[PDB]
């Protein structure tokens, strides 16, 4: 099991080493069931809530994207219900170059600004650049109201 | 000893002094030492009923019929209702010998006490009142019973009525689920005030585990859905529904994602337990070390499951509740070996408080330091009068005896000193002659079977005052009445019914 | 349905706390003295106590301490009532009109939380910092004095100590600091702690844990330079600071209890002293000073003065002036002198003020057969007891004959015939070391024209004479016959040893037309219980002469009697039984009634008697002539602690309470099923405020003639533990609505002192249940309607429409108001 | 001896309420709870 054997490595630095606003860890000794806690970036319109995130590190790892889910409902420009993002570095355009701690990071970054251009929701579109107000006050309800 | 111990020197005290301001209280509660329930009568008949309980302010008694369908009211006539017809006879027993006298009696005592007044029939659909199911409003106009009606063994419920969220209960085999039904009813007229239904749900109304009324607010813990009910208790007694607290935690929260997303189905965990995740990791942040950390996750999957089997209010808005395994909740397991986690819970802010584990010494010295706050009783008297140990030195001594017991394990007595909490509402009686300051006694024998009398001795002196004996010269249950001397001693023996009275005679 | 008008004849007279301070300005000596709801101010000047104001407060005073926070020229007044209304006030004099103005105002109530026994504390930090205060067991609530915020945060901080006794705060310490002394298992201790107001908890204290004499039961903190504080026991006063430690066991204090005392020197060098016997005492604080300026602590000297007033609460004046504050007797106002007279006393009394209370029974007679009742009261208790002949009117309104009796009186009445009161009572004797006992001092009973002593053997040495022990008190009752003119003791019966006279009637029996005496008694007996055996004696009172007519033995205590038609009425223990009067002058039962607790009270109208039981509340019974039996009308099943009962009507029953409350029952007439009618309806409901211990229909005013339609119908006295007299009177329900209207429209004009609402002061409240007050008018409410300023007046009467008698309601006016109340304070 | 000098105040002596006291609503075991809880959001 390449993954496995990739990801015991891994462990080290990243725990020595936990980004701001992104952090997780294993479960036990096991690698394909992981769970991680990610934290609302400063400044972001979801700031403050904690969101835990299903994390599962395939043995097919890493020739396939990592498993992403949110167990907490966030009403995100990206995530639909099922808490499932779909980026291109979550997709079939992964690459093995990239590891399980850069992805917190593209994913913290994504959470401040949606990426219209191939979206989840359309309303979120027509609401994101005709009147972002009604986004803002209503996204910071959410988590002030399920994160918190 | 004060030679103040006879009632004259007490009573031609009283009208020269009132004492200082605030004592008028215990200028009368020293009294209980001079009246007490010194005569006992064994085996007395009574109808085919069920007894349950007397009303706070002690004024109505409560049984089951035999059918476990309508409620029996009975109105309590006094202590001194049957002294006409024990003239003449001495002691401090009345054996249920074969003289015709005593059988008039017996046959006549219990009509004596006690009066019917109205027989309610509640339950229509099969249902049947729960016999250890009783509570009383603060007013004390009202009283809640609940009934439970097994649900049919096929056809089987549907999947989305069974299961409504991804944290439900299994159930077991051996208690299959039921559909439930709380009544109000008003004591003074019998009238049925107002009913509300739950169906396939898991509800302990027995002692009213499931159930818990702080002056006019109700919970329900609905074990099988994870789920609380609470509801207003208006002083007509009619219910009205407060808010329910599970996979949302604001009254509103299905309201808006219904636009959004109007959809077992849902992965995102609850947000309750949300909540109780969030503190325990930022309680676990706090410490930074990589094992705080390890543990976090390590059982993060086994803190996950944690399901809610009790609960009681601390106030009008917070709650207590006890987490523990999924296991034990069904009644499989034994919950010491699985640890239980205590939570503080404000239901208007919506975060948890505090969180206390199984073995937090933290929790204990709340315990002991305000027992009174968490027993909750006696709420329907602006003047009440505690007893725990939180309340009476001689109290608090009992508290420490058992602890150094265990002692002489620190953590095992944490342990069980914790499983009778939370405590179940309108579980104590506000009796004087159960007050310790008053009387002393050991608490062992009432809160197997003692097979001594139970002895009262007072307190200033030391000296005996009474006895009492449930038995003919096997479970037993007591039922003091809430002030006046008068008790019942009720012993069960596979299906005899023995009732024994135990009230004041003054022996001539 | 009922509709009764409750007044006040005597104001309270006993005194329960008493404060000497600058209240009125910087300069001026105030002496402050409570009276139950009345506080009284006086300033200390050479013509004596100059009164200046007299406030009657909405509540019963159980706190008043005096305090100056900087920033204050003259001092500030805290009270707090029994029913919880803490409050601060402050005085203030514009011209000549004089007004008390509440800084601060709340109530300070717990509704979860055992009340102490000890009562009510409450202390004031020497500094001014914060109030605590001792009402529940296991709390100890704080009042921070920020004065500039405006709400005061009070806020209870959990006590580790649950039994305490006493606590204080105290002197020369940066931080507030308390010492008390409480009780546990392990006997009674002394601790001290330090509060923190932020953190809100007690920090520990410079002192240690001790155990002290059981019987400690007052702490007084001595202030600067010494410091510590002292610990007053039974047989023992002990001084602590840090470890510094002193003792001593004088063998003069042993003889009584003390209960009271007061700082005379700032410096606290002298301390006066109180007991139950009167003795006053004198504690000095001997100073050794040091060569480096420290003050160290030499010895203690206690110095008896000499006897006054059994007294409550003492409080030294200035130039050796001291006021006696007492309850049982009069409050005196003393000297203290450098040289002792003959006698070796120090004490000299300069005035005397009444006290009619504690009133434990009383007769309304007319000595002068002109319609003028003179009532008779049974007045104060051990050395200081009395009987005070109240009679109204000038020949202020009330004037009082006192008649020292030097023993508590119990019960008295009036036989006509003979002219002579018949009066029990009963001094104490000590077990002398003889076998015998031996009177304390020279009584009324000790100084008899005729003496004589019961000899009768109906109880035999069957009960076996307990331990004797030397020293102890022992009550020895007697019966004196009083004349009606000067008041002496004729004669006087004693009873037999451990024999209590509990009630007492004179009255003719039957067919029989010599008048007689008839006393229940009780064999009490310290280890027992309740008593069982008594006795029913029938004395004869002829030219001089007494004569033990009849007694008769009876299973129990005789707690009270009563004539009942040509026969005697006698409650024992749970029984109510009915005596008829034989030819051959005996004592024969007719009919029984065992369905009681304990009947303590009977009162009789026609064929009904109305029973009070000690905790079941009230009960009607009738007698059927033609069957000779009783039958249990009905009965009331709120559970009230009763303390006297009256028959206002056939159909009202009038009632007290233990908790200083009345309420009256009434007939269910709209009762249909039989059990229905064996209930009786509470229709009355008031919080008095005082404990009512007797009801006497009667009346102190002149009988109008022909005057049958007047507002009030019936006349009842009733007398308290604190001296009030009150009068009960039914209304009409025209009149009571009318009241009932304007007793709500003057709350709106009067500002009560401390701003406690009227509504809550009569708020009927036990421990079972608080409701308003119901069925009644408070009278002195409606009498102050006179004393306000005329436009106040015509506030009350705006939008008001008043009936003039016609049948119809007309726009009131303030004159026709006046003219109503004042035939209501003409009738007392 | 121990009777002379008595304190002598005179030679002649005998010849809008703008606060509101408000107790605590939370219980006092709330209380602890409560504070205790914010020395986390301080920690």
């Amino acid at each position: 099991s390449t993954s496995a054997k990739r990801i015991q490595k891994e462990l080290a630095e990243i725990t020595l080493d936990p980004p701001p606003n992104c952090s997780a860890g294993p479960k036990g000794d096991n690698i394909y069931e992981w769970r991680s806690t990610i934290l609302g970036p400063p400044g972001s319109v979801y700031e403050g809530g904690v969101f835990f995130l299903d994390i599962t590190f395939s043995p097919d790892y890493p020739f396939k994207p990592p498993k992403v889910t949110f167990r907490t409902r966030i009403y995100h420009c990206n995530i639909n219900s099922q808490g499932v993002i779909c980026l291109d570095i979550l997709k079939d355009n992964w690459s093995p170059a990239l590891t399980i701690s850069k992805v917190l990071l593209s994913i913290c970054s994504l959470l401040t600004d949606c990426n219209p251009a191939d979206p989840l929701v359309g309303s979120i579109a027509t609401q994101y650049m005709t009147n972002r107000a009604e986004h803002d006050r209503m996204a910071r309800q959410w988590t002030k109201r399920y994160a918190t | 000893r004060i030679q103040n111990q006879n009632v004259i020197h007490r009573l031609e005290r009283r009208r020269i002094s009132s004492g200082k301001a605030g004592t008028h209280w215990h200028q009368v509660r020293v009294f209980h030492q001079n009246v007490f329930p010194n005569f006992t009568v064994v085996n007395v008949e009574k109808p085919p009923c069920f007894l349950r309980k007397f009303s706070p302010d002690g004024r109505y008694f409560i049984a089951f019929s035999s059918d476990q369908t309508s409620l029996e009211i009975y109105e309590y006539q006094g202590c001194q209702a049957a002294e006409d017809l024990l003239q003449g006879y001495e002691g401090e027993i009345l054996s249920n010998g074969n003289d015709q006298r005593s059988v008039n009696i017996r046959g006549r005592l219990f009509e004596r006490f006690f009066v019917l007044l109205h027989i309610t029939n509640v339950a229509a659909n099969g249902e049947h009142l729960n016999r250890e199911c009783s509570l009383f409003t603060d007013d004390c106009r009202c009283v809640i019973v609940g009934s439970a009606a097994y649900l049919p063994d096929e056809p089987h419920p549907p999947f989305f009525e069974v299961y409504r969220n991804s944290e439900s209960v299994t159930p077991n085999p051996r208690s299959p689920l039921e559909d439930y039904s709380l009544h109000i009813i008003d004591l003074h007229t019998g009238r049925l005030c107002d009913t509300r239904t739950f169906k396939c749900d898991k509800v302990v109304l027995s002692h009213n585990q499931g159930l818990y009324l702080y002056k006019n607010i109700l919970a329900i813990l609905s074990v099988q859905q994870q789920t609380i009910h609470v509801f207003q208790v208006t002083p007509e007694g009619t219910f009205i529904d407060v808010r329910t607290i599970g996979r949302f935690c604001y009254e509103d929260d299905l309201l808006t994602v219904s636009a959004v997303f109007p959809e077992f189905r849902d992965p995102f965990i609850n947000s309750l337990k949300h909540r109780l995740l969030v503190y325990l990791w930022r309680r676990a942040e706090q410490d930074g070390s990589a094992m705080a950390k390890r543990r976090f996750f390590q059982y993060f999957d086994q803190l996950r499951q944690l399901r809610m089997w009790k609960m009681q209010l601390l106030d009008e808005n917070h709650l207590f509740i006890k987490y523990t395994s999924e296991d034990v909740v069904t009644l499989r397991v034994t919950d010491p070996s699985q640890a239980s986690f205590f939570v503080v819970y404000n239901m208007v802010t919506t975060e948890v408080i505090a969180v206390f584990e199984n073995t937090s010494d933290e929790l204990l010295e709340l315990f002991e330091n305000f027992c009174d706050l968490f027993r909750n009783a006696t709420l329907h008297s602006e003047v009440q009068f505690p007893c725990s140990a939180s309340s009476n030195n001689f109290a608090r001594q009992i508290q420490r005896r058992f602890k150094d017991t265990i002692i002489n394990g620190h953590t095992e007595a944490v342990r069980r000193l914790l499983g009778q909490l939370p405590i179940s509402a309108q579980s104590y009686s506000g009796s004087p002659y159960l007050d310790l300051s008053l009387f002393s006694y050991d608490d062992k024998w009432v809160s197997t079977c003692g097979d001594h009398p139970i002895r009262f001795y007072a307190r200033d002196s030391g000296l005996l005052k009474f006895e009492i004996q449930a038995g003919l010269l096997r479970l037993v249950a007591f039922t003091f009445h809430p002030f006046e001397p008068f008790a019942i001693s009720v012993q069960r023996t596979n299906a005899e019914y023995v009732v024994n009275f135990h009230m004041r005679h003054c022996c001539t | 349905m009922s509709y009764n008008y409750v007044v006040t004849a005597q104001k309270p007279t006993a005194v329960n706390g008493c404060v000497t301070g600058h209240f009125t300005s910087a300069e001026d000596l105030n002496l402050l003295i409570a009276k139950n709801t009345r506080l009284e101010i006086y300033v200390v000047t050479a013509e004596g106590l100059r009164p200046v104001k007299e406030v009657g407060m909405y509540g019963k005073i159980a706190v008043m301490e005096l305090f100056r926070p900087k920033g204050e020229s003259k001092d500030l007044l805290f009270i707090l009532t029994a029913k919880y209304n803490a409050c601060i006030l402050e005085y203030k004099q514009s011209g000549e009109s004089i007004d008390i103005i509440t800084r601060a105002h709340g109530n300070v109530q717990d509704r979860i939380g055992r009340p102490s026994e000890t009562g009510i504390i409450g202390i004031i930090d020497p500094e001014c910092r914060m109030i605590g205060l001792r009402l529940y067991d296991g709390l100890f609530k704080v009042i921070p004095l920020d004065r500039d915020n405006k709400e005061l945060k009070a806020f209870n901080i959990r006590l580790e100590e649950l039994h305490v006794i006493d606590v204080k705060f105290l002197y020369g310490c940066q931080a507030p600091t308390i010492c008390f002394v409480y009780q546990d298992p392990q006997g009674r201790h002394v601790k001290t702690y330090e509060v923190s107001l932020r953190e809100k908890e007690f920090n520990k204290g410079p002192w240690k844990q001790e155990n002290v004499e059981a019987e400690a039961s007052m702490v007084i903190a001595v202030p600067e330079p010494f410091g510590g504080a002292i610990i007053i026991g039974q047989e023992s006063i002990t001084y602590h600071n840090g470890d510094k430690y002193l003792a001593i066991a004088p063998p003069i204090i042993k003889q009584s209890t003390i209960v009271c005392h007061n700082r005379v020197d700032p410096n606290g060098s002298r301390y006066l002293l109180g007991d139950m016997e009167g003795r006053l005492f004198m504690l000095l604080l001997e100073k050794e000073e040091q060569m480096d300026g420290t003050v160290t602590l030499k010895d203690l000297r206690v110095e008896l003065l000499g006897e006054t007033s059994i007294a409550e609460c003492l409080t030294y004046l200035d130039n050796g002036v001291v006021f006696v504050g007492s309850r049982l007797g009069d409050s005196q106002l003393v000297k203290l002198n450098v040289d002792s007279n003959e006698q070796g006393s120090y004490v000299v009394a300069m005035e005397t003020f009444t006290n009619l209370g504690p009133i434990v029974d009383m007769c309304v007679v007319d000595l002068e057969r002109q319609g003028q009742g003179q009532l008779v009261t049974c007045s104060g208790a051990f050395k200081e007891g009395s009987l005070r002949i109240i009679r109204n009117g000038i020949g202020q309104k009330l004037h009082i004959r006192t008649v020292p009796l030097y023993e508590s009186p119990r019960k008295i009445c009036y036989q006509e015939v003979s002219q002579c009161f018949g009066v029990l009572s009963s001094r104490i004797e000590v077990q002398d070391t003889s076998g015998g006992t031996t009177a304390l001092r020279p009584s009324a009973s000790t100084q008899a024209l005729s003496s004589s002593v019961s000899s009768s053997k109906l109880f035999s040495s069957s009960t076996a004479p307990h331990e004797t022990s030397f020293g102890e008190e022992v009550e020895v009752h007697n019966l004196l016959i009083i004349d009606q003119h000067t008041f002496e003791v004729l004669h006087a019966h004693q009873f037999l040893q451990n024999e209590y006279a509990l009630s007492l009637v004179s009255c003719k029996l039957g067919k029989d037309p010599n008048t007689y005496f008839i006393v229940g008694t009780a064999m009490v007996y310290p280890e027992e219980a309740e008593p069982k055996q008594g006795r029913i004696v029938v004395f004869q009172y002829s030219d001089g002469k007494l004569q033990t007519v009849a007694e008769k033995e009876v299973k129990g205590a005789v707690y009270s009697m009563v004539e009942f038609n040509g026969k005697l009425l006698a409650s024992i223990n749970s029984t109510v039984r009915l005596y008829e009067w034989t030819t051959e002058k005996e004592l024969r039962t007719e009919c029984n009634h065992y369905n009681n607790i304990m009947a303590l009270y009977l009162k009789t109208k026609g064929d009904f008697i109305l029973v009070g039981d000690l905790m079941r509340s009230v009960l009607l019974l009738a007698y059927k002539p033609m069957e000779g039996n009783f039958e249990e009308i009905a009965r009331d099943f709120n559970p009230n602690w009763m303390s006297a009962v009256e028959i206002l009507d056939d159909d009202n029953f009038l009632g007290a309470e233990n908790a200083f409350n009345l309420f009256v029952c009434q007939k269910d007439s709209a009762a249909t099923t039989d059990e229905e009618r064996q209930h009786l309806q509470e229709v009355g409901l008031f919080h008095l405020g005082e404990f009512v211990n007797v009801f006497c229909h009667g009346s102190l005013v002149m009988q109008n003639l022909g005057e049958t339609s007047t507002p009030t119908q019936g006349s009842v006295l009733f007398g308290t533990v604190n001296g009030m007299i009150g009068l009960v009177t039914s209304l009409s329900e025209s009149w009571y609505n009318l009241l009932l209207d304007m007793q709500n429209r003057l709350n709106k004009v009067i500002k009560s002192v401390g701003k406690i609402e009227h509504s809550f002061w009569r708020s009927f409240h036990t421990e079972r249940k608080t409701e308003p007050a119901t069925g009644f008018i408070d009278g002195d409410l409606i009498e102050s309607f006179l004393d306000i300023s005329r436009p106040k007046m015509q506030e009350v009467v705006a939008n008001l429409q008043y009936d003039d008698g016609s049948g119809m309601k007309r726009e009131a006016t303030a004159d026709d108001l006046i003219k109503v109340v004042e035939e209501l304070t003409r009738i007392h | 001896d121990f009777l002379k000098g008595l304190p002598v105040y005179n030679k002649s002596n005998f010849s809008p309420s703008e606060q509101i006291i408000v107790t605590e609503k939370t219980n006092i075991l709330l209380r602890y709870l409560h504070q205790q809880w914010d020395k986390k959001n301080a920690a």
